[PDB]
């Protein structure tokens, strides 16, 4: 059902019920669509028409499926309807065969979800968090409409989707359809070391690591000057590419 | 992202109220005041990205001209249906 | 008077005026410049000059925390983290029209 | 007949049709869904071979 | 043949894919903060973008 969009599949069936009714109205109201059943007695008062309401529906379905039927309209008032519906049913089918011959030769593997918004709705794919870590603390205190609905699942599904460790959480993704939520830096470490995982979505929160000093220390300021020096000359990005990378991944088809 | 820098509330050199804003900003990040403001100013118009997203199925934007030529055939046929009924009634006279 | 201004930095400062007690006196810089070290004299120009000479007191603005600004003025924590990204046109479709069949 | 009913099944599967043309609604649904069945088989045979 | 050459086509995704194709032109603010970054960088991708 994929090569035509679901808007088209409704618009074809509405046109299939539409043109069938219009061909019924014209053929009953045309003077040249009137035959005789058995012409041994060529008289009047036996004159009838073949286009019933069931037959007019049958010409619409029968011409759409490239099999035809046996009505074969006679007057010009009905052959234009039978002439444009036959041109309509080629362009539908020769675009269904052409588009399905584009799926089966070029396969773009899509993902079901792209963000937390697309994953806020589908409760089939299970949520997840570190048990009472920094991620579970964020969704408990948040007031955003998306992120409060994500907490409505995890409050109802404690000891079901709430794993207590990262090593058992990555394994739970490795077993079932699990959508574990954790910090972005460790995901950039696991995905580069596992070619069966990925990071879908951007960032939810925005925090940062920091070199801790005691309360009111003078050497807080010198490290503050030092870190910004190494960010401009690119020392940290040469280190972040040294540790979080280490294996260029594949995938080819 | 290519680089990773940040904006900051500037204070004079060695100011005491650098530390109070340092405590203040981190309070508003946890209760989500800044993310309600970042969604207030940088948004403001929901775009059309869900309308196509490359549209990997044929739709009205790609095939919908066949419905126009279908409708143009039915309108032309009714104008024949009026015009052919009058041709027979003229023959009866 | 002190009601000309509106935006993200204005909404930030009102919450900073709420939990931290003051009444703000927004005042535009004369240069209209962020801040950079002028080479021929070493004299800073823009917002960072008013922060050194104590003419202004806060610099709630898109003021990027960098190395050369850290040794002359002192910043707070980053309230917004950004980076360099690529701005580029969306793929142009195919322009099918409606009679593309 | 039994031979004709077998002939409508083969004759509609090969896109050539036949001459039976069922009349009542009880049989046109069978003739209507078998015609939709024989497009999706053939238009997936042409598409996969392409 | 139309619907499969349109499907197979993929645009650029990163600076690494845009470091190679010199057909699509690069760009920067003249002597801003972005142009200052590529002038001082030593990364293999970002130095070729400055070239
Ligand atoms: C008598 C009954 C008439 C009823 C009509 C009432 C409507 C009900 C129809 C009913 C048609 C059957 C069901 C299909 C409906 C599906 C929805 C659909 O297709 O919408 C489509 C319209 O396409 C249309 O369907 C409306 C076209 C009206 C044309 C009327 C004939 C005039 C032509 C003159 C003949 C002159 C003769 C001279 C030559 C001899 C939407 O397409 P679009 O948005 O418009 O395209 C813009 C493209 N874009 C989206 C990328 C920007
Ligand atoms: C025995 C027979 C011997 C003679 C045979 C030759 C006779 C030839 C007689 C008539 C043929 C028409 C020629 C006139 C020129 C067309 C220009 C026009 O104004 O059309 C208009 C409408 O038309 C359409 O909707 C588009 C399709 C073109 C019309 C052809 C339909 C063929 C039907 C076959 C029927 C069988 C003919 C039965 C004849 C009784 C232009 O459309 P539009 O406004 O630009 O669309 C708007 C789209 N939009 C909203 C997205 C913007
Ligand atoms: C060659 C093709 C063009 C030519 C043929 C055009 C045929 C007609 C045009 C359009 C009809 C086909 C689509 C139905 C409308 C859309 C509904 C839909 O999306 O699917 C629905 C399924 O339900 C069905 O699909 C059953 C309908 C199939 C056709 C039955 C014969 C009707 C023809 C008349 C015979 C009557 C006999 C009368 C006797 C006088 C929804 O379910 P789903 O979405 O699949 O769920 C899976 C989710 N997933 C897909 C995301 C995985
Ligand atoms: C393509 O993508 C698939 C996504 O689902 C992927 O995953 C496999 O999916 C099947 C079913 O969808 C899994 O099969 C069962 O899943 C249940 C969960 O209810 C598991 O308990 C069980 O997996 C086992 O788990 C054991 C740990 O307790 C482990 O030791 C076993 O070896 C076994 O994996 C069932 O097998 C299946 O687990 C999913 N994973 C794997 C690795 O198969 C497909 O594998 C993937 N295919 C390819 C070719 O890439
Ligand atoms: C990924 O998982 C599959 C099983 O689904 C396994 O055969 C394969 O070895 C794993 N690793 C890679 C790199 O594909």
């Amino acid at each position: 059902l994929n090569p035509l969009s679901p808007d088209i599949w409704m618009y074809v069936l509405l046109a299939c019920l539409g043109v069938s009714c219009v061909l019924f109205v014209i053929a009953r109201f045309s003077p040249y669509e009137w035959y005789n059943p058995h012409p041994c007695n060529p008289d009047s008062d036996v004159v009838e028409n073949n286009f019933t309401l069931l037959n007019s529906f049958w010409f619409g379905v029968g011409a759409l499926m490239q099999q035809g039927s046996e009505l074969m309209p006679k007057a010009l008032s009905t052959r234009i309807v039978g002439g444009i519906w036959w041109f309509f049913t080629l362009i539908i089918i020769s675009s269904y065969t052409a588009n399905l011959a584009a799926f089966l030769t070029v396969e773009r593997m899509e993902s079901p979800i792209d963000s937390a918004d697309d994953l806020a709705k589908q409760t089939k794919i299970e949520y997840g968090a570190v048990e009472d870590g920094a991620t579970m603390t964020f969704f408990k205190k948040s007031k955003i409409s998306t992120y409060d609905k994500m907490w409505a699942f995890m409050s109802s599904r404690r000891q079901s989707v709430l794993v207590k460790s990262n090593e058992e959480g990555i394994q739970r993704v490795l077993t079932s359809d699990y959508a574990f939520l954790m910090e972005s830096t460790t995901i950039e470490f696991v995905t580069q070391r596992n070619c069966n995982l990925t990071q879908i979505g951007g960032l939810i929160d925005s925090k940062g690591y920091g070199v801790g000093t005691p309360m009111g220390s003078p050497y807080r300021d010198k490290i503050t000057i030092a870190i910004l020096q190494l960010q401009e000359e690119g020392k940290l990005h040469m280190m972040k590419e040294k540790w979080w990378r280490g294996n260029g991944c594949p995938e080819e088809e | 992202l290519i680089d990773s820098k940040g904006y900051g509330v500037g204070t004079p050199m060695g100011s005491p109220y650098r530390d109070k804003i340092t405590i203040a900003i981190l309070q508003l990040q946890e209760e989500g005041k800044l993310h309600m403001m970042k969604e207030k100013w940088w948004r403001g118009n929901g775009c059309p990205e869900e309308e196509s997203k490359e549209a990997s199925a044929l739709g009205v934007q790609n095939i919908g001209g066949i419905f126009i030529v279908l409708a143009a055939g039915l309108v032309l046929s009714v104008f024949v249906a009026v015009g052919e009924f009058l041709y027979k009634s003229k023959k009866n006279a | 008077g002190n009601d000309r201004f509106e935006g993200y930095c204005i909404d930030l400062l009102r919450e900073l005026s709420t939990i931290l007690g003051f009444t703000y006196e927004i005042r535009l810089v004369e240069d209209g410049k962020y801040g950079a070290q002028d080479d021929v004299n070493g004299q800073w120009n823009g917002m960072v000059r008013e922060l050194i000479d104590h003419k202004a007191d806060l610099a709630v603005a898109p003021l990027a925390i960098t190395y050369v600004r850290e040794k002359v003025i002192d910043f707070s924590k980053p309230f917004m983290t950004l980076g360099i990204s690529i701005l580029y046109r969306k793929p142009n479709g195919t322009n099918p029209g409606v009679f593309s069949f």
